[PDB]
């Protein structure tokens, strides 16, 4: 700061502690019903996926 | 690759106010041009009297 300010390099981060990172199985991310569309859609079902 | 990269890394805009004062103003003004003419008249009426005296002198 003031007249003598030096050269900066500008730094960013965040933090978020007492979360738990989520990815909700469902066509558009919203929790539209506990059941999701994609667990219903009898594609990714009965025909099992690795 | 790591250690540091968890975190982040013109011409004319043409002011014009400046280091100056504040400024005021007020409106009675200007009887100043009559002067002028005060002046102006008052100076032919010293050539005016010289006259006299040179047209007395004459005589």
């Amino acid at each position: 700061i003031g007249q003598t300010a030096v050269p900066s390099v500008t730094q960013k981060k965040f933090l978020c502690d007492r979360v738990m990172w989520r990815i909700p199985f469902s066509s558009n991310f919203m929790s539209m019903g506990a059941l999701t569309d994609l667990g219903q859609n009898m594609l990714y079902a009965n025909s099992a996926h690795a | 690759a790591a250690a540091a990269m968890t975190a982040t890394r013109m011409p004319s805009s043409g002011s014009s106010p400046s280091v100056p004062s504040s400024i005021i103003a007020e409106e009675k003004l200007l009887a100043l041009l009559a002067e002028l003419e005060a002046l102006s008249r008052q100076l032919a009426a010293l050539t005016q009297q010289v006259s006299e005296l040179r047209e007395q002198q004459q005589q």
